[PDB]
Formats: structure tokens, C-alpha cells, sequence
């Protein structure tokens, strides 16, 4: 349970003369803050097992900006053996507080993989053309996580496999999809607004491909400021099935 | 629109790996280039291929 | 064309003919799709909004 | 040439010979607990018996699969049009 | 079989460490009906709700599952700016397992005009159940008949 | 009286269309320039005509 951080150069190879120390228990998680400070660098903070935020580039303006942000940064942690989905957030200077909590029975379902949204992704078109000429708005969520859980018990017929769509901001499940005759390796990829996950059916020896897409209605919201505190609506979920004769490693 | 049909066939023409093959495909990393329509694909695993 | 008062009024009908022609041309213009006047065209112009209050996490714990 | 595989359980499996060179057509094989072996054509849309062939798998590779696309130029007698 | 669930609410200045019993909620697993019955707030509770609202705090909802412990935060600034309208939703598994709850408010605004004491008398809540949904499979049977026909 | 308009100069654009067609045939997938003037998406088929 040792955690260490190194600061090296990807161009030459020689490391710099700046490295923070690590104490207490091993580092649990890290997050990259998009805001830049100091000279032209980004600020990095890490979470300890004592539930504390440690900032890598200690700088007065860095801490000033972090304090000015204050209730704007959230942190979700996922456990497999514990099966507990947690949400903490920064308050004022540096301290954790529990905001949203989720629990899942480990005996029934089991956590496998969790994918999210890439930080470096820009969407050009925010709508889609429809039958006559009407516009259709999409549902783009920068803060949305997808959980894939399977069944602990393995049987020829009895097989439980599903996908949960949870917001990291506020505990609220958008859509929960469930199958009944699928098992084995499952691969999930997340994109602009469409999720692609593949499975294998035991009842018929084949691989079925399910495509999930989230769509809004014909009218748009604020469309200037996106936040998960507001937007009390449920996006439409579309599912389709295909056949792929391969394994998809 | 093309009418819906659950039959996806693997065409040999849409094969990026013509001759060079990867014995074990652990993962693939795609990096965006700078022009507009160019993505650098690197497949890692038992061997390396770009 | 000024030769009398009564033909001076017929000139206005001559102009009404051109007005009707312009109206028909504009009707065909809109029917084909030359004038945008629709939501999808303005969708082609709307820019993405700014994202605030970002979150993050993983499965390391 | 011969593929001999042991340490297998009961069930249905698709035998396919993988080669960057001349390719092969996968063949579906059904294994019974009693010891009957029934080979059939690979069918995904349909799940019935299409054609039954003898058990001693004899795959016949058609040839090199086309990996590259073809581009044609314009003929001298054809550009006169 | 009807089981009762404990519903508690949080109200502080800027932290969240206190919780009080707000009401009782009955749940019928066999039937699928969810009934809620909470008590009414007192004038001091109303005023404390007002002063926490103008400070833009958080409204944490506490629900223990028979053990697990679920919580959910919601902005009360929109609660005070608009009228009282909360929506509670329970998330269940295929069997008798509880995932969590979420509070959603239909207005969801931030204008902040004013609120009268006549508003904040009755509690307006609606409870819903969201069981897991079964995904469809490949409809090859219709494709075969279309190809034949 | 009708012929005064029927004759006109309606059918005098086709030879230029032939030149444009040959030029577009030479360069199949190309992007020459952008026009600052905003345009509607219903002109894109006529404008691009070769880019997917
Ligand atoms: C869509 O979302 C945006 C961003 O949340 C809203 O614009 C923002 O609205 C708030 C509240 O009206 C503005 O706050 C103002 O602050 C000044 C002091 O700085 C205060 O005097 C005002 O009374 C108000 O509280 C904020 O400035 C404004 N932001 C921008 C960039 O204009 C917008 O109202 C939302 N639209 C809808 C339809 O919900
Ligand atoms: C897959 O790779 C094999 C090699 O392991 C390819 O076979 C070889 O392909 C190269 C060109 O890709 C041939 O080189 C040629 O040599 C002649 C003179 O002999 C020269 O005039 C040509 O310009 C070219 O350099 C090489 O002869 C050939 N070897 C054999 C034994 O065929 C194979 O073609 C690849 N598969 C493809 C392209 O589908
Ligand atoms: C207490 O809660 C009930 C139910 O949640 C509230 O009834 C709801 O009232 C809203 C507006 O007051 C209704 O919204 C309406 O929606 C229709 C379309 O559905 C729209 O055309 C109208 O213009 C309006 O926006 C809503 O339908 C109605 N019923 C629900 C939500 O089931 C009641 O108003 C609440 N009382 C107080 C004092 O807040």
C-alpha cells in the first residue's frame, strides 16, 4: 500500500527537481483540474484514505483559485468488494462531505467496469435533422458515468447483466437497462451521447450487439449554461440489437 | 436510411491490418492528429503496430 | 404613357402585374427551399454552451 | 496438415483456421455427451439443420482474401466519350 | 407484505450533520403501491428553511435500507424560489434490493423572486417506483418472413 | 406577344455548366475556399457535390 509520484520529462527523459512528499495511507484517486495557474501549468490534486485533498503545485494563486471555486468539484468512488458508490465534494478550503450515496448488494450483482466521458472531446452539431425539416435536440452530459454490473451466479439460463447510468453530480439514475440471457466478457464504450456494449447469449450461441442512444425532445433548454443541479427531465433512451460473428477482444 | 436487418458481415476490404497482425490485442489507442480527418491508431499487446 | 387621366390608371394595373409576378417568384422561392425561415438552419448556427461544475472519479478504490 | 484438439467439454463450437494467408470457412460442430459428432454450416439467422456432411473435417481454402481495394484509370478509347 | 421506510431531512448552515424524522413511507413489494405520510413543519422550522435558502445551502435526504444508508442532496434555493414540489423515486433491483433515491424538482429555476409564509404550509411530494427494464433482442423472425415474402 | 418573353435568353447557361462539370470531374474530393456569407444547408448538395 505504498503510493509514489514522479515528475519526469517526456521529451528528453531527465526528471525535474520538483516532487511533493506522500504520507498517511496510499493515494486513492487523482483528478486533473482544467484550470491553469503558476506559469502555464495545470493543477493536480489527490485524495488520501483519510479523505483529504492534497494539491501538487503548491502556489498562492493556485490555492486562491481553488478556494474561489469551492463548491464546484465533485468526487465519486466505486468499490467492487464493498459495492458502495460514494459521492464527496469540496467545501471552502479542503474538506470532504458526503453528498450522494449508492449501495448495491454484492451477492446479487457485481461491479466489473466503469467508463465515462473523455475530457478532450468537442461536439460540432448539437442537433439532428428530422423527417420534414424539424430540428431534434440531443442530450449531452459532460458529467455522467456508466456502471456495468453482472450476476455472481452463473447458469445456463439464469444470467443477470445490466447497465446503470448515474450522474456523478447528484445521485440520480437516468436509465437502468437489464438483459436476461447474456453472460461472459462484456465490453462497453462511451461516446458523445451513444453507448455501445456487447454481450454473448447462452440460449442461442451468438454475440448480440446493443446500441443505446439518448435523445431529447424538439425544444431546447437554457442552452447557455449546463448544470446538473437543474435540468429536471428524463431523456429518451433508444435500444437496438445486431449480430456480430466474432469475439471483440 | 437503409432498412433494418440484423446481419452484419465482416468485409475483407475494410481491413486496416492487411498483412501485419497482432497475436494478442490487449488494447488500441487512438490519438487525434492536427489536420482534420486523420487519427493515429496504435495497437499494443504481444507486438506493436501503428 | 401620359396621354389622358384614364390610361394613367391603367399604368397602375401594369405595375400590379409585376407585383403579382414577384409574389409568384417568392412563393416558388420559399417552396423550393431558398429562404431558410426554419429551425434546422438556425441549428446550423447555434454554438455549444459552456460547461460548469465538472466532476470526476474512477474505480481505483 | 491436421488439427487435433483435446480437453474439451460438451457443447457446440465453431472450428475456424486462422491464417494471414489463404483463409478458411468456419464450420459448426455439435458435440453430444453420448459421443455423436454432427457438423453443419455456420448459420446465425437460422438455427436449424441445413446440410449434413461427414465428420472428418476437410476444409478447402478458396484462396488469398482481398485485403486491398482496386482503382482503375480511364481508357484512351473510353475518354473519347 | 408492507414495509415501512424511514425518511429524514437535513437542515444546517453550511455543513450537514443533523437529521430528524420527517415521516413514514409504506411500500408494498407484492402490489407495487408506495404511500407517503409526513408531519408538517413548525414556524421555527419554516424560518430556518428560509434562512438556509437565502444562503444557498444543500437539502440532504437520508434513507436507511435494511445495512445500507442512502443520501441525496438537492438545492433548496429553487425550493424556496418556487413552490414546494419534490418528487421522490426509489430504485430497486430484480429482487428485494434497494439501490437509492433521488429528489427531483419540476421548476428547477434560479430566479429567486420571493416566497410567502402562505406557500410553506403543506408538503407536496409524489413517490414513484422504477423497476429494472428488460432490453429487447434481435428481431430476426420478422426479417426472415420479410425476406421470404 | 408571348414570343417576346418565350425567346428571351433562358437557355444560355448550359455551356458554362459543361465547363463547371468538367472542372468538378477533374477534382473529385477537394475543398477550395470558404465564403464568408452565411448559407443555408439546402444549398450544400449543389455547393459541395463530392464531399461526404
Ligand atoms: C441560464 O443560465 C445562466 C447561468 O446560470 C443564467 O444567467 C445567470 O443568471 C443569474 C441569475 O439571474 C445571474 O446572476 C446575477 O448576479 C448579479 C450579480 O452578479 C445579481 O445582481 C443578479 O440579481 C443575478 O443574481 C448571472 O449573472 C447570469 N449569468 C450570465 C452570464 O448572464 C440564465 O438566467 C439562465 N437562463 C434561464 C432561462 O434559466
Ligand atoms: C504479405 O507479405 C508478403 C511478405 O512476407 C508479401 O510477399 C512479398 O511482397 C513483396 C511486396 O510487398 C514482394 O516484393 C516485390 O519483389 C519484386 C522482385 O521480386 C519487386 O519487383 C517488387 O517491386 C516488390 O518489391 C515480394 O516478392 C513478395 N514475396 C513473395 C514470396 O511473394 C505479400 O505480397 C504480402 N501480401 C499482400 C501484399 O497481399
Ligand atoms: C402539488 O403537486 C401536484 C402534482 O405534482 C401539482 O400538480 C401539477 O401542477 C403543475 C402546475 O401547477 C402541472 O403542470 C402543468 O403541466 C401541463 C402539461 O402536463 C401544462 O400544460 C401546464 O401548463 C402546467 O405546466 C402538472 O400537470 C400538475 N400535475 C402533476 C405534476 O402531476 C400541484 O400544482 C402542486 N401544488 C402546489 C401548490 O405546488
Amino acid at each position: 500500500g505504498m503510493s509514489s509520484l514522479y515528475v519526469f520529462n517526456p521529451i528528453f527523459g531527465k526528471w525535474s527537481q520538483v516532487a511533493p512528499p506522500v504520507l498517511k495511507r496510499p493515494i486513492l484517486q487523482s483528478l486533473l483540474l482544467p484550470v491553469m495557474d503558476q506559469d502555464y501549468a495545470k493543477v493536480l490534486l489527490l485524495i488520501d484514505d483519510e479523505y483529504k485533498v492534497t494539491a501538487f503545485p503548491a502556489t498562492r494563486n493556485v490555492l486562491r483559485q481553488l478556494h474561489e471555486l469551492a463548491p464546484s468539484i465533485f468526487f465519486y468512488l466505486v468499490d467492487a468488494e464493498q459495492g458502495r458508490l460514494c459521492g464527496y465534494r469540496l467545501r471552502k478550503d479542503l474538506t470532504t462531505e458526503l453528498s450522494w450515496e449508492l449501495t448495491i448488494p454484492p451477492e446479487v450483482q457485481r461491479i466489473v467496469k466503469v467508463k465515462g466521458k473523455r475530457s478532450s472531446e468537442h461536439v460540432h452539431s448539437q442537433g439532428r435533422v428530422m423527417g420534414d425539416r424539424s430540428v431534434l435536440y440531443k442530450s449531452l452530459n459532460p458529467n455522467l458515468l456508466a456502471v456495468v454490473t453482472e450476476s455472481t451466479d452463473a447458469h445456463h439460463e439464469r444470467t443477470f447483466i445490466g447497465i446503470f447510468l448515474i450522474d456523478g453530480v447528484t445521485g440520480r439514475i437516468i436509465h437502468s437497462s437489464v438483459q436476461k440471457k447474456a453472460k461472459g466478457p462484456v465490453h462497453i464504450v462511451h461516446s458523445e451521447n451513444w453507448v455501445v456494449y456487447q454481450y454473448w447469449n447462452t440460449k442461442a450461441r451468438r454475440n448480440e450487439f446493443t446500441v443505446l442512444e439518448l435523445y431529447e425532445g424538439t425544444e431546447q433548454y437554457n442552452a447557455t449554461a449546463f448544470s446538473s443541479l437543474d435540468r429536471p427531465q428524463l431523456p429518451q433512451v433508444l435500444q437496438q440489437s445486431y449480430i456480430f460473428p466474432s469475439s471483440i477482444s | 436510411l437503409i432498412p433494418y436487418s440484423p446481419d452484419v458481415q465482416i468485409h475483407a476490404e475494410r481491413f486496416i491490418n492487411y498483412n501485419q497482425t497482432v497475436s494478442r490485442m490487449r488494447g488500441i489507442y487512438t490519438a487525434p492528429s492536427g489536420l482534420e480527418s486523420t487519427c493515429l491508431v496504435v495497437a499494443y499487446g504481444l507486438d506493436i503496430y501503428q | 404613357l401620359e396621354s389622358s387621366s384614364q390610361k394613367f390608371l391603367q399604368g397602375l394595373v401594369y405595375l400590379i402585374g409585376n407585383l403579382m409576378g414577384l409574389a409568384l417568384a417568392v412563393y416558388k422561392c420559399q417552396s423550393m427551399g431558398l429562404l431558410p425561415t426554419h429551425a434546422s438552419d438556425w441549428l446550423a448556427f447555434i454554438e455549444p454552451p459552456e460547461r460548469m461544475e465538472f466532476s470526476g472519479g474512477g474505480l481505483l478504490l | 496438415g491436421s488439427f487435433v484438439v483435446h480437453d474439451i467439454p460438451s457443447g457446440s463450437y465453431v472450428v475456424e483456421v486462422v491464417s494471414p494467408a489463404y483463409r478458411f470457412d468456419p464450420v459448426r460442430v455439435d458435440i453430444t455427451s453420448k459421443g455423436k459428432m454432427r457438423a453443419r454450416y455456420v448459420n446465425y439467422i437460422k438455427t436449424s439443420e441445413v446440410v449434413r456432411l461427414p465428420y472428418p473435417l476437410q476444409m478447402k481454402s478458396s484462396g488469398p482474401p482481398s485485403y486491398f481495394i482496386k482503382r482503375e484509370s480511364w481508357g484512351w478509347t473510353d475518354f473519347l466519350m | 407484505g408492507t414495509v415501512g421506510l424511514l425518511l429524514e431531512h437535513s437542515f444546517e448552515i453550511d455543513d450537514s450533520a443533523n437529521f430528524r424524522k420527517r415521516g413514514s413511507l409504506l411500500w408494498n413489494q407484492q402490489d407495487g403501491t408506495l404511500s407517503l405520510s409526513q408531519r408538517q413543519l413548525s414556524e421555527e422550522e419554516r424560518g430556518r428553511l428560509r434562512d438556509v435558502a437565502a444562503l444557498n445551502g444543500l437539502y440532504r435526504v437520508r434513507i436507511p435500507r435494511r445495512g445500507g444508508y442512502v443520501s441525496s442532496f438537492v438545492p433548496a434555493c429553487s425550493l424556496v424560489e418556487s413552490h414546494l414540489s419534490d418528487q421522490l423515486t426509489l430504485h430497486v433491483d430484480v429482487a428485494g434490493n434497494v439501490v437509492g433515491v433521488s429528489v427531483v424538482t419540476h421548476p428547477g429555476g434560479c430566479r429567486g423572486h420571493e416566497v410567502e409564509d402562505v406557500d410553506l404550509e403543506l408538503f407536496n411530494t409524489s413517490v414513484q417506483l422504477q423497476p429494472p427494464t428488460t432490453a429487447p433482442g434481435p428481431e430476426t423472425a420478422a426479417f426472415i418472413e420479410r425476406l421470404e415474402m | 406577344m408571348l414570343t417576346d418573353m418565350m425567346k428571351g435568353n433562358v437557355t444560355n447557361v448550359l455551356p458554362m455548366i459543361l465547363i463547371g462539370g468538367w472542372i468538378n470531374m477533374t477534382f473529385s474530393g477537394f475543398v477550395t475556399t470558404k465564403v464568408p456569407f452565411p448559407l443555408t444547408l439546402r444549398f450544400k448538395p449543389m455547393l459541395q457535390q463530392g464531399i461526404e
